[PDB]
RNA sequence: UAAUUGCGAUAACGAACGAGACCUUAACCUACUAAAUAGUGGUGCUAGCAUUUGCUGGUUAUCCACUUCUUAGAGGGACUAUCGGUUUCAAGCCGAUGGAAGUUUGAGGCAAUAACAGGUCUGUGAUGCCCUUAGACGUUCUGGGCCGCACGCGCGCUACACUGACGGAGCCAGCGAGUCUAACCUUGGCCGAGAGGUCUUGGUAAUCUUGUGAAACUCCGUCGUGCUGGGGAUAGAGCAUUGUAAUUAUUGCUCUUCAACGAGGAAUUCCUAGUAAGCGCAAGUCAUCAGCUUGCGUUGAUUACGUCCCUGCCCUUUGUACACACC
C-alpha cells in the first residue's frame, strides 16, 4: 500500500458541472520542490494534510 | 437531621410506601381491582395485578404532599396517556376517574388525607406524619 | 427454534459456558445457545443471585455483565 | 431467580374449545387464537380461574384447564360484569352470552341472515357485498376478492 | 372617604398613555396614596381570512390584528372629587369605568 | 445581614431563578436535592458548574433554584446558567473582585452557554406549509 | 483527594473521578491521539465533556462542525429514520452502553477504539459523476479529510442501524460490534466493506 | 451588492416610482416608571421531621419591604464596533476579538410600469344585456341526493416493529377562547368500567377554567425475531351524548372479529439552524363530527457554504422569413 501524504498549499476554485468538485494545488510532505494539481470531492480548507492512492494521474479540469 | 419526601427520590419512594401499604393490611381496595383497564385510552390492565392500587395510592398520596391539594380531574390528566384511536393520530385521553375517587376515599378513610376548603384534598396531620416515617428509612436503605 | 423451559440438558449448559463468555447479555445468552428470551433475562438475575457475573450497568433495555472471575 | 425444573408435565400443542392452543406461549396469549376470546377476556378469565400468568401454555395441568373452559362457558356465575360479555340481551332470548370458539361464526351467519330476510338495508348491501357501514366506496375498498 | 378603581381600555396607546397621565394628574397636585397604573397584558384579537373571494389562485392567508390595552389605578377619596375627575377625561378611543367597591 | 443575590437563567422557553446566599451550603432545586434532577442523563450538566471551579467554592453559599416553562431538556439547561450567573454575581458583590474573575474564566474556558443565553428562537410558521420553512407538497398535474 | 462534607450530600462517587480531571460519564479522554494523519484536527477529541450533548451552534459555519466532540457527533448521526428524529435523549443512552460493551470486549479504552475505527473506515479515493452527454461518465477524484470522517460516521451507523433492524440484538450492541470490527481490517464490518468497494470502483475508474 | 445597491466612467444634467428606508414581531437591559388581576424575601399563626439556631410546607390580602424573575409605558443598545488581511486602493469582501445580537440580527407586513379575454355574476340590496316572473327559475314544507362504485389521479393519516408494543412511575410548555335576558369555558363533591350522569361553585376574564400536571421523552417490568403481544382494516352485539330527527352505521365507550402491509418500480415533492423531521396543544368550521387548515410550543439533527449540469429568471451582444410573438 503506497500511500502518499500531500498538504493543499492552494485552493484554486471550483470544477464540474455541479461544481461540487474542488480542484486544489498539493506539496507532498516529504520534498519541498514537488507540487501536484488534483481535485477533491468535500469541503477542503487552506494547509489541510491530503492522503493520495497513487500521485500520477495529474488531474485535468473537469467537465 | 430532618428529612422529607422531596429529599428522597419519586421511584423508590412509591415502590417503598406501596410495599408499605402491601404489609399494613387495610386499604379496602374494590371489588373491581382485576377488571378495570385503568383508562379508557389504554389497552390492556395493570401487568401487576395485586399491587397496582397500592401503587396507585402511594403516587397520589405523594402528589398530594408536593402540591396544595388536587381533584380528581386533576390526576384523570395526570395519570392519562395518549388513546390509539387506530388509522387516525393520537390525542390526549384523561383516565379513569372512579379509581381515582376511590383512591382519595380509601385514603381518607385510613386518615393521611382530608377535605379541603376550596376544594380538592389537603395532606392531613398524621398524613405528614406517615410520609415523612416512609421518607425516613429509604435514605439508610444502603446497609 | 428457541427452548422456552429447561429440561436438565439447559441448565448445565449454563454454568460452564457463560463463565467462558467475557460478555453476556439477552441477545448474547439467545445467540450462542438456544434459549427463548424470557428465560435469558431471568437467568441473568439467577447468575446475580449467586456469583458468577459481575453487573457493570443495569438498565431495563440493556443489561451489560461480566464474568465474576 | 424463579427457575423451575419440570419437564415431564410439560405439553405440546394440545387442543381447547375443540381449536389448536399453541404450547410453549404464554397463556394469556396462548387463549386468544380460539376466536371469541381476545387479550382482555384471557387475561380476566386467567384471573378468575386463579392461574399464575408467568407460566407457559405447556404447564398448566388438567383439573385447572377444566377450571379455565369452566370460566369461558359460563361467565356470569362467576362474578363477571355483563358489559364484558361478548353478546348481552342479543337478539332473541335476552339473556347474556359470551359466544366462543365455533358459534362465533353461526351466530354471526344467523345475525347475518336475520337482517337479510328482513329485507333491511344492511342485509342487502351484506348480501351485495359491499361496505355496510356509512363510509366512502368511490376510492377505497378496491380489490374485493 | 372611599376606595374606588379607575379602569381604563384602550385601542389606542397615545390616545391612553397621556390620559392615564392625566388621571393620575390629577391624583398628586393633592396628596393621597396612589397605588396607581397597572397596565395588564396586551390583548390582539386575529381574524384569518384567506385573502379572497372564491378559492381560486395560490393559499395566501391573512392575518388582521386589533390590539386591546388596559390598565387600572385603585384610588380612595372623599365622594365629592370622585365624581368630577371621571367626567373631564372625557376623550376619544377609550372607556372609563369606575368601581365603587 | 443575610447577603443574598437572586439571578435567572434562560433556556428557549424557561426560566429558572437562583436566590444565592450565605449558609451551609445547600443547593436544592425546587425543594429538591441536585442529586434529584432526574432527567438521569443530564445529571452532570447540573453538576458542571458545581464541579468545574471545585466543590469548595460551594461550602458556604446556600443556592435555591426554581424552574417554570420550557421542557424537560430546556429546564436542565436553565439550571446550570442559574447556578453558573448565581456563583459569580454573588462573588461579584460580595467578595472579592479577583476571585470572581477566575469563575468567569474557568467558565468562559468551557463555555456551554453556562454565562450567557443562546439568542436562538423558534421561526413563526407561515401559511403554506406545515413549518416556517417547509412547503405542502405539489402535483403540477 | 480531601473530599468536603457538605449540606447537600452529593455522593463520594461523584467527585473523587472528576474534581482533578474531568472525564466522560466515566471515562477517560487523555492518552487518545489520531493515530492516522491527515484526520488529526478533523477528529476532535482535545476538550473532555461529561456526556455526548450539547446544545451547540456547528452549522452556521462552514468548518464549525469540526469542532464538535466526534462522541457527540456519532450520537447526532444516531438519530435517523423518522421515527427517532430529535431522540437525542436515547441516543445517548445508546452511546453509553456502547462504550461500556466496547470496553468489556477489547480492553483498551473506548474513546480510542471509536477514533480510530473513523480512521479506518473513511474512505480514501471516491468517484464524481461527469456528465457531458449520453453514458454519463464517472471519474474518479480524491476525498476532503473533512469528507473522511462525514463518510465514517455515516457508514458506521448506517450498518449499525441496518443490522440490528429485524434482529434480537439491540442498536448498542451492533453498534459495538461493528466499530470492533472497523477498528481493524475485518471485512466483517459494513462500513470496512462499504468503503472498500467504493475504493476499488475509484480505482478501475482512475 | 440581496438590490438600476453603490464606487466610478461618461452627451448627458437634474428628477420620480420600485428596492432600500419604513411598520409589526422575537431576542439584551440588576437603568427609570410600580403592580393583591405577576412574583420575591422577612414578619405573625401553624404542620412534619430534627431537635442545636435548620429543611420542606400551608396560611386570599395578618403585616412590612422590593421589582431579579412576569407585565407595559418611555428609552438605550449595532452602526458590521476594534484589529488584521485583500482590491484600481474605492464601493466592498474575508479572518479574529469584544458583544445579548455581525446572513439586510431572524421572520414577516407593505410593495413598481405594463399585462392575462387567469378566477369570481354561487359573498354582496355591485351591476349591463338576455331569460323567467304565479302550474314561478321567487319563497316555503315534507322525503331523498351531494357520501352513490367494475376503475384511474392528486393532498394526507396509520403502519410494516426491539431506537419498539404494552403496564405502572416521573412529570415539562407556548399561541388562544369562554355566557344577560342565555345557557359559554367549567373547578370541586357524589354515582358509574368507560362514555357519561347529578349537586354546586369561579369566570364578561394577568383574577376562574389553567401551572390547560399535552404528547413524543425518562426509569422499572412483561414481551423475544415468531404477519407475534407490530398493524387495526373490515365486521357482529350492547351502553351513552348532541340533535325535532342518528336508518345510508353523527360521534364517544365496552367485548368480540385480527385483513393487506416485511421499507415500496418508473417517476417525483420539500428543505440549510432552533432549520428539516418527530410530537402534541389552542383557534376556524361547530349543535354533533378534524385524519383539514391557521398559529403555537416540546425534542432537535445529517449534509452545502457551491454550480449552471437539469428546470427557470435578470442584463449585454448576436441571428431571425417570428409580432396570435417557437404551443
Amino acid at each position: 500500500t503506497p500511500v502518499t501524504l500531500a498538504k493543499v498549499i492552494k485552493v484554486l476554485g471550483r470544477t464540474g458541472s455541479r461544481g461540487g468538485v474542488t480542484q486544489v494545488r498539493v506539496e507532498f510532505l516529504e520534498d519541498t520542490s514537488r507540487t501536484i494539481v488534483r481535485n477533491v470531492k468535500g469541503p477542503v480548507r487552506e494547509n489541510d494534510i491530503l492522503v493520495l492512492m497513487e500521485s500520477e494521474r495529474e488531474a485535468r479540469r473537469l467537465r | 437531621p430532618g428529612v422529607s419526601v422531596r429529599d428522597v427520590a419519586a421511584q423508590d419512594f412509591i415502590n417503598a410506601y406501596a410495599s408499605f401499604l402491601q404489609r399494613q393490611g387495610k386499604l379496602e381496595v374494590p371489588g373491581y381491582v382485576d377488571i378495570v383497564k385503568t383508562s379508557s385510552g389504554n389497552e390492556m390492565p395493570p401487568q401487576d395485578a395485586e399491587g397496582w392500587f397500592y401503587k396507585r395510592a402511594a403516587s397520589v398520596a405523594r402528589h398530594i404532599y408536593m402540591r396544595k391539594q388536587v381533584g380528581v380531574g386533576k390526576l384523570n390528566k395526570l395519570y392519562g396517556g395518549a388513546k390509539s384511536r387506530g388509522v387516525r393520530p393520537y390525542k390526549h385521553i384523561d383516565a379513569s376517574g372512579s379509581i381515582n375517587r376511590k383512591v382519595l376515599q380509601a385514603l381518607e378513610k385510613i386518615g393521611i388525607v382530608e377535605i379541603s376548603p376550596k376544594g380538592g384534598r389537603r395532606i392531613s396531620e398524621n398524613g405528614q406524619r406517615d410520609l415523612d416515617r416512609i421518607a425516613a428509612q429509604t435514605l439508610e436503605e444502603d446497609e | 427454534q428457541h427452548a422456552v423451559i429447561l429440561d436438565q440438558e439447559k441448565y448445565d449448559r449454563i454454568l460452564k459456558e457463560v463463565p467462558t463468555y467475557r460478555y453476556v447479555s439477552v441477545s448474547v445468552l439467545v445467540d450462542r445457545l438456544k434459549i427463548g428470551g424470557s428465560l435469558a433475562r431471568i437467568a441473568l438475575r439467577h447468575l446475580e443471585k449467586e456469583g458468577i457475573i459481575k453487573p457493570i450497568s443495569k438498565h431495563s433495555k440493556q443489561a451489560i455483565y461480566t464474568r465474576a472471575t | 431467580s424463579l427457575v423451575v425444573q419440570e419437564q415431564g408435565s410439560f405439553q405440546h400443542i394440545l387442543r381447547l374449545l375443540n381449536t389448536n392452543v399453541d404450547g410453549n406461549i404464554k397463556i394469556v396469549y396462548a387463549l386468544t387464537t380460539i376466536k371469541g376470546v381476545g387479550r382482555r377476556y384471557s387475561n380476566l378469565v386467567c384471573k378468575k380461574a386463579d392461574v399464575d400468568l408467568h407460566k407457559r401454555a405447556g404447564e398448566l395441568t388438567q383439573e385447572e384447564l377444566e377450571r379455565i373452559v369452566q370460566i369461558m362457558q359460563n361467565p356470569t356465575h362467576y362474578k363477571i360484569p355483563a358489559w364484558f360479555l361478548n353478546r348481552q340481551n342479543d337478539i332473541t332470548d335476552g339473556k347474556d352470552y359470551h359466544t366462543l370458539a365455533n358459534n362465533v361464526e353461526s351466530k354471526l351467519r344467523d345475525d347475518l341472515e336475520r337482517l337479510k330476510k328482513i329485507r333491511a338495508h344492511r342485509g342487502i348491501r351484506h348480501f351485495w357485498g359491499l361496505r355496510v357501514r356509512g363510509q366512502h366506496t368511490k376510492t377505497t375498498g378496491r380489490r374485493r376478492a | 372617604i372611599i376606595k374606588i378603581r379607575i379602569t381604563l381600555t384602550s385601542t389606542k396607546v397615545k390616545q391612553l398613555e397621556n390620559v392615564s397621565s392625566n388621571i393620575v394628574k390629577n391624583a398628586e397636585q393633592h396628596n393621597l396614596v396612589k397605588k396607581g397604573p397597572v397596565r395588564l397584558p396586551t390583548k390582539v384579537l386575529k381574524i384569518s381570512t384567506r385573502k379572497t373571494p372564491n378559492g381560486e389562485g395560490s393559499k395566501t392567508w391573512e392575518t388582521y390584528e386589533m390590539r386591546i390595552h388596559k390598565r387600572y389605578i385603585d384610588l380612595e377619596a372623599p365622594v365629592q372629587i370622585v365624581k368630577r375627575i371621571t367626567q373631564i377625561t372625557i376623550e376619544p378611543g377609550v372607556d372609563v369605568e369606575v368601581v365603587v367597591a | 445581614a443575610v447577603p443574598s443575590v437572586q439571578t435567572f437563567g434562560k433556556k428557549k422557553s424557561a426560566t429558572a431563578v437562583a436566590h444565592v446566599k450565605a449558609g451551609k451550603g445547600l443547593i436544592k432545586v425546587n425543594g429538591s436535592p441536585i442529586t434529584l434532577v432526574e432527567p438521569e442523563i443530564l445529571r452532570f450538566k447540573v453538576y458542571e458548574p458545581l464541579l468545574l471551579v471545585g466543590l469548595d467554592k460551594f461550602s458556604n453559599i446556600d443556592i435555591r433554584v426554581r424552574v417554570t416553562g420550557g421542557g424537560h431538556v430546556s429546564q436542565v439547561y436553565a439550571i446550570r446558567q442559574a447556578i453558573a450567573k448565581g456563583l459569580v454575581a454573588y462573588h461579584q458583590k460580595y467578595v472579592d473582585e479577583q476571585s470572581k474573575n477566575e469563575l468567569k474564566k474557568a467558565f468562559t474556558s468551557y463555555d456551554r452557554t453556562l454565562l450567557i443565553a443562546d439568542s436562538r428562537r423558534p421561526e413563526p410558521k407561515k401559511f403554506g406549509g406545515k413549518g416556517a420553512r417547509s412547503r405542502f407538497q405539489k402535483s403540477y398535474r | 483527594f480531601t473530599p468536603v462534607v457538605l449540606a447537600t450530600p452529593i455522593p463520594e462517587e461523584v467527585q473523587q473521578a472528576q474534581t482533578e480531571i474531568k472525564l466522560f460519564n466515566k471515562w477517560s479522554f487523555e492518552e487518545v491521539e489520531v493515530k492516522d494523519a491527515s484526520l488529526v484536527d478533523y477528529v476532535q477529541v482535545r476538550q473532555p465533556i461529561f456526556v455526548a450533548h450539547t446544545a451547540g451552534r456547528y452549522a452556521n459555519k462552514r468548518f464549525r462542525k469540526a469542532q464538535c466532540p466526534i462522541i457527540e457527533r456519532l450520537t447526532n448521526s444516531l438519530m435517523m429514520n423518522g421515527r427517532n428524529n430529535g431522540k437525542k435523549l436515547k441516543a445517548v443512552r445508546i452511546i453509553k452502553h456502547t462504550l461500556d460493551i466496547i470496553n468489556v470486549l477489547t480492553d483498551q479504552n473506548p474513546i480510542q477504539v471509536v477514533v480510530d475505527a473513523i480512521t479506518n473506515t473513511g474512505p480514501r479515493e471516491d468517484t464524481t459523476r461527469v456528465g457531458g452527454g449520453g453514458a454519463a461518465r464517472r471519474q474518479a477524484v480524491d476525498v476532503s479529510p473533512l469528507r473522511r470522517v462525514n463518510q465514517a460516521i455515516a457508514l458506521l451507523t448506517i450498518g449499525a442501524r441496518e443490522a440490528a433492524f429485524r434482529n434480537i440484538k439491540t442498536i448498542a450492541e451492533t453498534l459495538a460490534e461493528e466499530l470492533i470490527n472497523a477498528a481493524k481490517g475485518s471485512s466483517t464490518s459494513y462500513a470496512i466493506k462499504k468503503k472498500d468497494e467504493l475504493e476499488r470502483v475509484a480505482k478501475s475508474n482512475r
